């Protein structure tokens, strides 16, 4: 087949390369269409549908069957924010930021945003809660690191905010997820473990100042935390980085 | 307002000084690599031009 | 314009240079100070590439090439049509890359996420700067860099490799290749596993991370986890690029001969140097 | 009556007046420079 | 402040270089120094003192 | 300051035996030891491993392949442990000489033992592919891993089985050595002109660099949004949270377009299977259709001519 | 022609002025580099030839 | 062709104006670069040859 | 009916189109004068 | 230049001053390297 | 009065006065440096 | 043939119009490039040879 | 054969029309490129030879 | 032999139709390229030799 061309310089290599270009165009189209299953249709900044929607048409719906009788999820589907957003326009023209009306960490906007996830705890493959306090978890213990229980907690303002009392553990993955921190008023808050640095004699939280620890959203049941509570806590703690820069 | 003049000058100097510090730091890095290449025995063993 | 959830995240803050100035969007893109810088540098580089194509006399995009100055110029300026355009485009490309990284930092701190992505990008920028700045500066000329052409920078790769015999005898090269192959394998396995859990047999419920853990524990006897697999992917990619940069920086600066000859230090170890058998005996 | 930016009719008219002033100043400078270059070294 | 792990790594690096030069002189080859120094440095760094 | 690269506290509980969807539990083993180093980076638990019939087949054939190559290396060393350690990476099983073609009449020292080892390796790899398919099926999952592995197998088969048959000689195949198969790739590029000018070589390299790029991007993104529990992606698919939203908005404000928590994995799997698939095509084309890739590039507008 | 002021009814002056500055500076630099690339109109080399600096 | 104004009920004028500005600039640069690539229309070289500039 | 995607009524669309056509014709006239100048200078047919 | 001052009711003066300092310095550096890369005007060479 | 910045008309006028002062001083310094370079080595 | 208008019930006009514009521009550019690639229809070379522009 | 309309109860008419348009245009381009690559049936070269334009 | 219709109760018609169309088009294109590769059946060369278009 060496040198055997159908026409011009077109041989099996040229046939293969053009076939691959057509396949690659089709595959990119498929991949983008599959990407388009969340956040669409596009909106105007006043909430209405946008005149311009994009070159790629919206894919056909597909359905997930959630485990443990949690239901089904059809995407793309009718998605609403379902929460009030305390933001104000700074310009009539589009493309400009929206300014917080009040306290952005309290209101949950910007880097302090949270999503209205399900108000149920996340489950493992057996139906039990995925995340449990280490006292509830039977047979769990701290293995090979600096044990944080009892260490003082220090905010970004060089002041003590409380002490670590428990560790919340992801039972299936066998990893630590949250630090339970008791404040001065005898109330416990949860801090994401990705947001604290465990030092030799303290736990440092750079995102949050000592006073702001009081405003962390709490959990309604001491023995478990739901997905909505995880979003609220993590959004608050992460937004502390931008909205607690002074002090 | 003289304070206004000095404030304009201070902001201009801040921008220019940050840019100059960055550019001179890069120039110093280039000089560092050049000198440490001088110390290397590159002069003895020289490679051919790879662009043809 | 906006995603269904995008509105609450567009807030006025997190810039590095400037304030409300440049704190706006152009369509989907965020354009800060470094957005303006990135656009300027990228447009300048692209127009200069087209003008170099005009100068060279070709309009075929696969034949367009922008060559570095010849070795007779050393580390000084060159005429525009004889290496100056390459230098200007290199400065523009460096500026575009660094401004892109800084723009990503601004987006990271507007969204409240960590700066892992700009750090990972900086690794690639350092590999590019090794190939285009550090190695030519140590070697003494801009002509040891590679040309800006689709098929001529491959000629640079071929000539540079074959100067030192067969190039995959360079040890750091071996490490970099191993990391690249392992990374592609890990990416395929990871994507396939996540998709298979999210897309089970028809009519089944979605699988859980326990099912993924069980699948790889059944297959190979070990599961690294979700956090583990993402850490592994980041580190595999960065280690590949780091070791490629190393193997190139030591190539014309410390080593000068065939690398297959470098591997003779192991053979000539005193306690088996002269044993009469095998391949080297 | 159509509005995308929040500018009134008079506000846009004044903005355009000063923008035209700047454009004509810039263009006059450009013409003087081009005349100088052409006298120095013509390109036609 | 510096961490105990960080101190172990600094001292492991200096011990690696030291023992490497040490056993590259003792043995006839630099590979002996590399092997002995790397083994000692790995053992030192894998056992933080806290 | 914590970058979530290494765990700072490590916890252990009872070992997890796994799911029981329809797996034959008699074919599993016990849990192995826990490892603290792996715990620092990822999971500490080792095992339990499934070993059924396809596992026995794969283990036997792969063990025989490894043993055949090792015994040949010992023969080359002269049964000397010192020479075996010294000239390791220099030994090789070579395929038959070009005079023998595809025939199975080559002697054991020349190319017959290479054929025996190749049969063992073929059986081992195909049984391992069957094992991946059946392990996905037992748990009720999709077979994405099986088809990605099939892409990799396609490149392996082209290199060792399909192209030698089209070329009509076993000598076209790869030797079993460390430096020897590297020399094989170099000689392959030299004999066929310049493999840089194979366009499917270029596509394969594009997709290898793309795998590195994409999976640095994706690992960095998941690590960046893991403060919101982003690494638990299977439930971010079912219940979109602030982590997935922030990731999508980062990439949309950066490069104009984004993905989902599942579409990015589709991108990933395709970006890797494409490197191996295009590589297989490009290798199959070399020698059978194009004997000189630089001249092909000159005729196809890629080289100045 | 007399109705062109209504362009500011569509486009906010901030983004427009940013883009226009970027575009104008880019075009000026482009034209200067194009002129410097040609043997003629490379005013530095023209001066060097005229005053025999070499 | 008297009802063409209804295109503005289909497409937003601001998107259209931005896209067409980019298109027109790029088209102009393309045609100019093509003319500069042609030796018989490269006005710089034409002027250099006309006035005996080397 | 209106068949509107952008929220523009008929009158706003007409006024916008009239001004746009004014601009297009001015741009086209400048292009025509440029082409006349070039064609007198160096005809391409 | 009758009403150019109204540009300061469009842009923040502090940020404009900082960005303009950056621009002026980078323009000066560009012109200086253009001059240096030429055989003539290279004052360091002479 | 669009006023995207918070400065009034008079504040803008005063600040523009000082900015013009600086722009002309910078222009004078650049002009004298150019004259020096042109005397030392003309580029025309 | 008189029912072709119903195509607008099948297809969204916005995407049809955008795709049609892109396709028409790319087809025109492709045909122009083909003509410029052939020595017998490159009108710039044809003018360069009719008028003695060496 | 008179009951072929039922294909539209099997296939989505909008997907079919897009796939068919892409297919038809690609086939037409491919045939034209084949004819251009054969020295006979390359209409531009045939006209050039006929009118002695070389 | 008269019950082959029962194949449509184990195969979904959409999958069969799409696969059949893709397979048929690919087979036909492959056979055409094979014939064009063989000089005996390259009809564009046979016609050129018949009417002396060389
Ligand atoms: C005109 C020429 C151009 C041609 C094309 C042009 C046409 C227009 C463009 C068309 C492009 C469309 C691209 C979109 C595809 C994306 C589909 C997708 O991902 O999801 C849908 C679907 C499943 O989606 P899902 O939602 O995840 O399902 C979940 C299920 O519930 C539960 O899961 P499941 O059990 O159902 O299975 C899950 C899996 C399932 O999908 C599959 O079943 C794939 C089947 C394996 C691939 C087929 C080849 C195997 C050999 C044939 C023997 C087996 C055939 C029967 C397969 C059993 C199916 C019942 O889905 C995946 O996502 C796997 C992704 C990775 C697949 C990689 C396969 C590579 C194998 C390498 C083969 C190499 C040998 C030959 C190489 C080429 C020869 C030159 O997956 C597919 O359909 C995969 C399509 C496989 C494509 C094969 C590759 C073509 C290669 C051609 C290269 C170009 C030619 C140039 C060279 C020419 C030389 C002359
Ligand atoms: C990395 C070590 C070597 C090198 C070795 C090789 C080899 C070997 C090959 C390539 C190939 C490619 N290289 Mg190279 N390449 C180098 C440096 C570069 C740089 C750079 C600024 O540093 C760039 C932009 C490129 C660009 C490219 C593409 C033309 C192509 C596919 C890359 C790809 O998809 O990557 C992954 C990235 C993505 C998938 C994202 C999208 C990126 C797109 C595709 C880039 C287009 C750039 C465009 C042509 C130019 C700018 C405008 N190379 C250095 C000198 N490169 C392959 C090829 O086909 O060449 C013809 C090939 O065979
Ligand atoms: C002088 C050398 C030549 C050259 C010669 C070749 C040749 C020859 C080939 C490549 C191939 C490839 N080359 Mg090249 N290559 C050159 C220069 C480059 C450069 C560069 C910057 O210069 C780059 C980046 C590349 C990159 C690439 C890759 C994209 C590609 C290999 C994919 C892969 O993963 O294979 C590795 C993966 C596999 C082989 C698949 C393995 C799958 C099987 C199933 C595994 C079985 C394992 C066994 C059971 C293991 C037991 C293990 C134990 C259980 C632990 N080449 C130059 C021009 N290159 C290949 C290709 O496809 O080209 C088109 C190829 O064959
Ligand atoms: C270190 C681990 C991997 C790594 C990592 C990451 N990579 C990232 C990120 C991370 C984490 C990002 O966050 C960032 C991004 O947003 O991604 C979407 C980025 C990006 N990785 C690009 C290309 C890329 N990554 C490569 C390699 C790896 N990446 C390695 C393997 C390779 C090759 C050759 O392998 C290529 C080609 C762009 C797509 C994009 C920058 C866009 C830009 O900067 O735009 C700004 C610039 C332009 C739009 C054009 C400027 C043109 C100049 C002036 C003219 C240049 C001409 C050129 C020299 C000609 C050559 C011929
Ligand atoms: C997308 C393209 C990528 C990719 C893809 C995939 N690769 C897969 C899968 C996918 C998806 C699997 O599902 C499967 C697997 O289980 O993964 C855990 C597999 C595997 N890829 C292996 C090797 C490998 N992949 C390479 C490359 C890439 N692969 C490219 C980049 C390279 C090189 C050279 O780079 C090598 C060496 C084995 C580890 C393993 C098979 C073991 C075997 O066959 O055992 C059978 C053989 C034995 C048991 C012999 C044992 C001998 C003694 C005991 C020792
Ligand atoms: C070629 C195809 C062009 C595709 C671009 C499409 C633009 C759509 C878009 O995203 O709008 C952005 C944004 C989007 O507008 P928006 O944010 O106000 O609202 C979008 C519209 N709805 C309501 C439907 C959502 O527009 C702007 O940012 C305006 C900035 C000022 C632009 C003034 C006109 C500039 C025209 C170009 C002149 C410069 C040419 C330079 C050429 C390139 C130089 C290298
Ligand atoms: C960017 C790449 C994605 C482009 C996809 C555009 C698209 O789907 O068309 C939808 C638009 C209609 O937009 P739509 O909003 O009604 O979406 C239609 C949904 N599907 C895809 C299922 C049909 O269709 C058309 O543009 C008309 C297509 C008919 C004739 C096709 C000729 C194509 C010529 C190909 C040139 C190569
Ligand atoms: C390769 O191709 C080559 C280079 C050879 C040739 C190809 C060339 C091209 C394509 C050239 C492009 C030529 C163009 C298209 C030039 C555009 C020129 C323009 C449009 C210039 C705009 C000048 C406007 C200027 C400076 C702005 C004057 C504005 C002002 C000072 C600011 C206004 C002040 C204000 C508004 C206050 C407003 C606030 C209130 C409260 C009223
Ligand atoms: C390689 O091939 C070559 C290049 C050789 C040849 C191939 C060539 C091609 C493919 C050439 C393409 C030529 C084209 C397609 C040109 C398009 C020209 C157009 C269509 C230009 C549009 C000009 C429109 C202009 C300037 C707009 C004037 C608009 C205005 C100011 C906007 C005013 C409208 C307004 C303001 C809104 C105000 C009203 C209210 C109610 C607010
Ligand atoms: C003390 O140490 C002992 C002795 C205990 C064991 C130590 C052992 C060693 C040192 C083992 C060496 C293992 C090595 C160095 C293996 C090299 C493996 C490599 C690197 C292979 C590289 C490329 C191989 C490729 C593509 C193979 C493709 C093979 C194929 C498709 C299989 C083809 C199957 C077929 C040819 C022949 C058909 C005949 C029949 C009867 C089906
Ligand atoms: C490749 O291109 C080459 C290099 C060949 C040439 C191309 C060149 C271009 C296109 C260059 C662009 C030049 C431009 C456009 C320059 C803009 C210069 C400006 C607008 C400068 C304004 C400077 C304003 C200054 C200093 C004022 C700052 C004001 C102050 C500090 C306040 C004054 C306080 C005071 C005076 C009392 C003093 C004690
Ligand atoms: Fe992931």
């Amino acid at each position: 087949m060496v040198g055997v061309t159908a026409f011009g310089n077109f041989d099996l290599a040229s046939l293969a390369i053009y076939s691959f270009w057509i396949f690659l165009a089709g595959l990119i189209y498929y991949l983008q269409t599959e990407n388009m299953r969340e956040g669409y249709p596009l909106e105007n900044e006043d909430g209405t549908p946008a005149a311009n929607q994009g070159p790629f048409p919206l894919p056909k719906p597909k359905t997930f069957i959630l485990p443990h009788g949690r239901g089904t999820l059809t995407v793309p589907g009718p998605e609403s924010e379902d929460r009030p957003i305390a933001l104000a326009r700074t310009a009539v023209s589009e493309g400009f930021p929206h300014a917080p009306t009040g306290d952005p960490m309290k209101d949950g906007v910007g880097p302090a945003s949270w999503v209205a996830r399900r108000d149920l705890p996340e489950l493992d493959g057996h139906g039990h809660n995925k995340i449990k306090p280490m006292k509830a978890a039977a047979g769990f213990h701290v293995s090979a690191g600096k044990n944080p229980i009892g260490l003082p907690v220090r905010g970004c303002d060089l002041e003590i905010a409380g002490k670590v009392v428990d560790i919340w553990v992801d039972i299936p993955e066998q990893m630590a997820r949250f630090l339970e921190v008791e404040l001065k008023d005898g109330s416990t808050r949860l801090l994401p473990m990705q947001m604290v640095k465990v030092q030799s004699n303290r736990v440092h939280v750079n995102a949050l100042s000592s006073d702001l620890f009081a405003g962390i959203p709490t959990i309604k049941s001491p023995t478990e935390v739901t997905l909505l509570e995880e979003d609220k806590i993590c959004g608050y703690v992460a937004g502390g980085l931008m909205y607690a820069a002074p002090k | 307002k003289t304070n206004l003049r000095l404030w304009v000058a201070f902001q201009m100097m801040k921008g220019a000084g940050w840019a100059g510090g960055v550019f001179f730091g890069t120039l110093l890095l280039i000089g560092f690599f050049r000198v440490v290449g001088r110390m290397l025995p590159i002069q003895e063993n020289q490679a051919p031009a790879p662009n043809i | 314009a906006l995603l269904s959830f995008e509105r609450k995240y567009r807030v006025p803050g997190g810039t590095l240079v400037g304030g409300n100035l440049f704190d706006f969007w152009v369509g989907p893109f965020y354009v800060g100070f470094f957005g303006v810088a990135t656009f300027f540098f990228a447009a300048l580089g692209i127009i200069l590439i087209a003008w170099s194509a005009v100068l060279q006399g070709t309009w075929n995009p696969q034949l367009i090439s922008v060559y570095p100055p010849a070795l007779e110029y050393g580390l000084g300026g060159a005429p525009l049509a004889k290496g100056g355009l390459w230098q200007i485009i290199t400065i523009c490309a460096t500026g575009a890359f660094v401004s892109w990284a800084l723009r990503e930092v601004e987006i990271c701190r507007k969204l409240g996420i960590g700066y892992h992505i700009p750090f990972a990008f900086a690794f690639a920028i350092l590999a590019y700067l090794t190939l285009v700045l550090f190695r030519p500066v140590m070697m003494g000329a801009w002509g040891y860099a590679f040309p800006y052409g689709i098929w001529t920078h491959l000629d640079w790769v071929s000539n540079t490799g074959y100067t030192y015999g067969n190039f995959h005898y360079n040890p750091a090269h071996m490490i970099a290749i191993s990391f690249f192959f392992t990374n592609a394998l890990a990416l395929a396995l990871h994507g396939a596993l996540v998709l298979s859990a999210a897309n089970p047999e028809k009519g089944k419920e979605m699988r859980t991370p326990d099912h993924e853990d069980t699948f790889f524990r059944d297959l190979v006897g070990y599961s690294i986890g979700t956090l583990g697999i993402h850490r592994l992917g980041l580190l595999l990619s960065l280690s590949a690029v780091f070791f490629s940069a190393l193997c190139m920086i030591i190539t014309g600066t410390i080593w000068f001969d065939q690398w297959v000859d470098w591997w003779q230090w192991w053979v000539k170890l005193p306690w088996w140097a002269n044993i009469p058998g095998g391949i080297n005996g | 009556d159509l509005g995308y930016t929040g500018l009134t009719d008079e506000q846009a008219q004044e903005l355009h007046s000063v923008y035209m002033s700047g454009l004509w100043l810039f263009s006059a400078v450009a013409i003087v420079a081009h005349l100088a270059v052409y006298i120095w070294r013509p390109w036609f | 402040e510096v961490s105990e792990f960080a101190f172990r790594l600094m001292m492991a690096a200096v011990i690696f270089v030291g023992v490497g030069i040490m056993f590259a002189f003792a043995g006839g080859h630099w590979f002996v120094g590399l092997v002995v120094g790397g083994l000692v440095a790995a053992f030192f760094a894998a056992t933080p003192n806290s | 300051e914590y970058q979530n690269i290494f765990s700072q506290v490590q916890v252990r509980g009872p070992a997890d035996l796994g799911m029981t969807e329809d797996v034959n539990l008699a074919n599993r083993s016990g849990v192995g030891p826990f490892s603290t180093l792996l715990g620092w980076f990822g999971n500490a638990q080792l095992g339990p491993i499934y070993l059924g019939s396809l596992g026995v087949l794969s283990l036997f054939s792969g063990l025989m392949w490894f043993f055949t190559i090792g015994i040949w290396f010992w023969y080359q060393a002269g049964w000397n442990p010192a020479v075996f350690l010294r000239d390791l990476f220099f030994f090789s099983l070579e395929p038959p000489a070009p005079e023998y073609g595809l025939s199975f009449a080559a002697p054991l020292k020349e190319g017959g033992l290479w054929l025996i080892a190749s049969f063992f390796m073929f059986v081992a790899v195909w049984s391992w592919w069957g094992r991946t398919y059946l392990r996905a099926q037992a748990l009720g999952m999709g077979k994405h891993t099986a088809w990605a592995f099939l892409s990799a197998i396609w490149l392996w088969m082209v290199l060792g089985f399909i192209r030698p048959i089209l070329m009509g000689s076993w000598s076209e195949a790869v030797p079993y050595g460390i430096f020897s198969h590297l020399d094989w790739t170099n000689n392959f590029s030299l004999v066929h002109g310049n493999l840089f000018y194979n366009p499917f070589h270029g596509l394969s390299i594009a997709f290898l660099y793309g795998s590195a790029l994409l999976f640095a991007m994706h690992g960095a993104t998941i690590l960046a949004v893991s403060r919101f529990g982003g690494e638990r992606e299977l439930e971010q698919i079912a219940d979109r949270g602030t982590a997935a939203e922030r990731a999508a908005l980062f990439w949309r404000w950066t490069m104009g377009f984004n993905a989902t928590m599942e579409g990015i994995h589709r991108w990933a799997i395709w970006m890797a299977v494409l490197v191996t698939l295009t590589g297989g095509i490009g290798i199959l084309l070399s020698g059978t259709v194009v004997d000189n890739w630089y001249v092909w590039g000159q005729n196809h507008g890629m080289a100045p001519l | 022609m007399s109705k062109f002021y209504k362009i500011w009814m569509i486009f906010d002056p901030r983004r427009v002025f940013v883009a226009q500055g970027v575009f104008l500076f880019l075009l000026a630099v482009m034209i200067h580099l194009i002129l410097l690339s040609t043997p003629s109109y490379n005013w530095l080399e023209i001066s060097a030839a005229k005053y025999n600096r070499v």
